[PDB]
């Protein structure tokens, strides 16, 4: 029931559909979360228009299902974006990212003087609507960055 | 159990006005009456990655005032994590299994926290963790403030060094926001100035503070002068120009200084505080070290001994 | 023109469209070619079905065109694809991608004390079919290595 | 115009038969007629960024004995390369406004040939780089060969040593594989064997070549032996084990060895031959040092004069 | 006798304009009618106590071009001054009674200056003496902006970088203010600013200057962007902050400029300038390299020769 305007195939039976995801970022959410690195269907559109959503992005992965822990990590670069849960054709279910109180194994803590960096443990950071911008606070050296500063894998 | 029985005291971020308040009731009854077996039978690990004169020796030094024994190092030189390339976490994996509480100071951020979580059941004193934290530091501080002004509660204190690196002020500023009504005032140049994060939690509880260039501008109205040194070992090069202290604090300016002001150091001082000031009634940095003897008992009694000391 | 054979595929009228790119290689050139740059509709589809081929990733970017080069240093990562000039909805022209004699800058020298890193110049190989392997000689250490080792820069 | 008149001598790789045969044909006039004033008015950079003894010296005095001036430094300690940061490329490029040729050992293979980007009109000759090429030192082998051999076709030549790292046995294997019937004896250590580009491409020649594990093998065959020092400071930590020589040269391994035979060494030599062989008919490494004046001022010649008679 | 016969080049501030211009006129001459024995059997010493490559060298290849003889030492650490002892002055004495000029550079401003007092008749060229005087860069650079500009008048001047540390633009700076109309704009880190002593100068003779933040500021008005490297073998620890460039130029911020504005450099660089820029018709950094051949063989010619006529 996507749209209208020149016909292509692209429906899919159950899995997951990330949907108004802002533009550039379908490239970084395919990375950081390693929503690529699996053996199903994955059905990109980048830039693809939609009215407010002007150049939005769409991700479709195939007999994936998210969980209210990653959809809501998602909530720190499209947090706009919209997780539908589609099930056997039908769209069963349908979320919207909020901000989680910690993301792991994601970023990495800038502060070169971490433990985190020497020792086999996974980073952690608490997360926090600062002021302007969402702060982030490693759960070893303590210190908080922009979520903008912090760099990940 | 009280509530600190078994508990790791890593950062003062993690606990309340309540268990310091603990701390510093127990420091008190037990500089009143000593009890040389309170930890007869237990055995503590001193672990100390990086130098120490104070911090190690005054914890050590309680842990027999309580009949503890004390194994561990104060050089990781030979331990095998220095020659072998062993990882910290493995370190305090094995060494949790041989004593009762480990004590450790090192020199990178988050190691305390790192060690909590291969710990087991043993608990874990952070002794230092780079510049983060230095709770047992400010447990004597706090002691030492309290016994010189009676409260802890409406106090100007005023903090002056190197503030970005200064574990110490780390943990002693979040300390006295946990009380109300006390006044800040921070004096350390702007290379070196107190961490974004500690003012935040300033502002959102709504604790005053202000910046000043000089001792002077507030030398009449503070009860505490809390000076402390320039982390030399920790700055970067491009730092090096703030290596020398900027404020050096000298007898003479302590002559409009508030009759109970006390002026305090976590040490070592280097240049920031010229010895004439050790004789002036002001000087307490002293008296301070040996209360480190006391709230580092009362820390050891609470986390290894089940019941409120009787 | 027409409709393609399988289920899901999507439409575009004047472009590019890489296709029989080998599985977990698509997000690859789609890094190394740094397409998601062009903000040009571009289509993704990763494992999707290849008849007796098994599973293929798919790209395709409309108003774009690849490189006079891309081409040849796509038939290092991917030498079974092929790429298709669509203009008006239509392929104006197949290709299908051919090892060039040297391939420049992309690639770096393995040899550790080779001068090209320390060095502001572009790297260079000469490509040679060997026996099953391409082999690659550096135009600086003259030393010659298996694209399977030079394909770890 | 000379068919190397201005011409880069980088890689043996890149020179043709007809190069090499022009090169020894002049170094074979220079010896017995000598050009003192062949370049008058040129100044020519010596840059040595890595030890040297017979090679910088040889190719400054063979500057010399041709009339030219000399400039450079062996050591890049002091240039400003070595104390100020200055990029390879950067110093090329200045350099090459001075001078009219440019001699270069480096310890990087590829110097050389990024230098020649830099250089403008300006050759550059390779000295050595890293464990590259080494093409002036094959000139003086080809010249000292063909001197004792009166020939550079089917000879049965044997290098022995550091195959791997030897820059010396690569250019002049190179070398030899441009004329023919010249059949190969390579003895080598396994982790110090010749690298397999240089053997794809002797076979590709249809090149007789095979291994053999001692000097004995092959002793009563050679017509060449070419002895090598092990490249030590280009080894790798885990090949310390071959720091050693593996193969070593005694007088007494001479006794059935053709009349003709020369044993021939890059130099300097470690303990791979034994100074007894020095005594030798066979020792020729010493005269090999002495053809350097006369392979490089042909070199130098050819390269700076458009037209050359003698 | 020409005005410069037998003079010592230390400081530019010691020259005056008309000495300038008749060193630029012979560099002229001698850059278009080679004089190859102008300096027949004179023997110059080339003493650096401190790194270099193009000074040097430069020099050195000058020398050989007028026809003398080198000697000397590229690295103090083998002299008798650097092993046995030995004062500056002592080193000077004797070496000039072997020489008929002396070329030095040395890490302690004043050091030629020194030598004069002890080298009798045999005149000092400063090859640069800390960061004081580097007179014939100096004398390199005017001949280049001449050339490129058709005049050292009313030229629209910016100097960036390290300006305290830099002898460059020290001696730069005093020769330009001999001319007139010359307008400097001074982009550097308030910590390596312009020397007073400079600027009083600058005041003195009424000449127009200003300082900037940003090389923007000023890029459609200059006809001349100086940049220099950050002096970080003088740098003090306490400014350590400023080793990396503060202000870099690339290939972009190049559009609005002067067509006929040049790019100069004493060199080296080390990211002060994108190498972007090295392919724009602004670039001249290497052209104004090779003049330095040019302006030292005039200055050698002019000490060295009581008449010259070219
Ligand atoms: O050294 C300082 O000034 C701060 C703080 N000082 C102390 O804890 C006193 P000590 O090194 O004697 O244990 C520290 O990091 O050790
Ligand atoms: O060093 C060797 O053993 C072989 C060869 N030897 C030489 O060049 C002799 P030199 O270093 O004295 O000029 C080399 O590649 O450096
Ligand atoms: O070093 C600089 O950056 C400026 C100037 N540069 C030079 O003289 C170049 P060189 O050291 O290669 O002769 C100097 O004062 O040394
Ligand atoms: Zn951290
Ligand atoms: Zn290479």
């Amino acid at each position: 029931m996507t749209h209208d305007n020149k016909l292509q195939v692209e429906a899919i039976k159950r899995g997951t559909v990330i949907d108004h995801i802002p533009a550039q970022i379908g490239f970084k959410l395919l990375s950081l979360f390693k929503l690529t690195e699996t053996d199903q269907r994955i059905t990109i559109g980048l830039n693809l228009p939609s009215g407010e959503m002007g150049r939005k992005d769409l991700i479709k992965i195939e007999n994936t299902f998210l969980s209210e822990d990653q959809v809501d990590q998602l909530a720190l670069y499209a947090p706009q974006a919209t997780v539908n849960r589609i099930d056997n054709y039908e769209v069963v279910g349908k979320s919207r990212p909020s901000l989680p109180e910690r993301i792991d194994n994601v970023l990495v803590c800038p502060n070169s003087n971490c433990i985190s960096h020497a020792e086999p443990v996974s980073s952690s950071f608490a997360v926090r609507k600062r002021a302007n911008d969402i702060a982030l606070k490693c759960k070893y050296c303590e210190k908080e960055f922009s979520h903008n500063v912090v760099l990940a894998n | 159990a009280n509530p600190l029985y078994q508990k790791h005291i890593i950062s003062i971020n993690d606990l309340s006005r309540d268990d310091l308040n603990l701390v510093l009731a127990t420091a008190a009854k037990l500089k009143a009456n000593p009890q040389p077996e309170l930890l007869k039978h237990k055995v503590i690990a001193s672990c100390f990655f990086e130098a120490s004169t104070r911090t190690r020796l005054s914890f050590e030094t309680s842990m027999h005032r309580l009949g503890a024994s004390v194994v561990g190092f104060s050089d990781s030189a030979n331990t095998s994590l220095g020659k072998k390339g062993e990882t910290l976490a493995d370190t305090i994996s094995v060494i949790s299994t041989y004593v009762d509480a480990i004590v450790m100071r090192h020199p990178q951020e988050g190691a305390a926290r790192l060690a909590t979580e291969f710990s087991g059941n043993v608990p874990v004193l952070n002794a230092g963790d780079g510049s983060n934290q230095h709770p047992t530091a400010t447990l004597l501080d706090l002691f030492t403030i309290q016994e010189t002004q009676g409260r802890l509660d409406n106090l100007h204190v005023a903090m002056v060094g190197d503030l970005k690196y200064g574990r110490t002020v780390h943990s002693l500023t979040q300390a006295l926001a946990k009380f109300d009504g006390n006044r800040f005032y921070f004096i350390a140049p702007d290379a070196l100035a107190m961490p974004q994060y500690i003012l935040d939690m300033l502002d959102e509880k709504g604790i005053a503070w202000s910046l000043h260039s000089s001792i002077e501008e507030v030398m009449a109205e503070v009860d505490i002068l809390y000076m402390t040194r320039v982390q030399k070992e920790r700055l970067d090069p491009s730092e090096y120009a703030n290596v020398k202290a900027q404020f050096v604090l000298r007898a003479s300016d302590l002559h409009n200084a508030k009759a109970n002001m006390k002026v305090l150091h976590p040490l070592p001082r280097v240049d920031e505080i010229a010895t004439d000031v050790d004789k002036t009634p002001h000087a307490w940095y002293f008296q301070q070290a040996g209360n480190g003897i006391f709230a580092r008992q009362a820390l050891l009694a609470l986390v290894l001994n089940r019941d409120l000391v009787l």
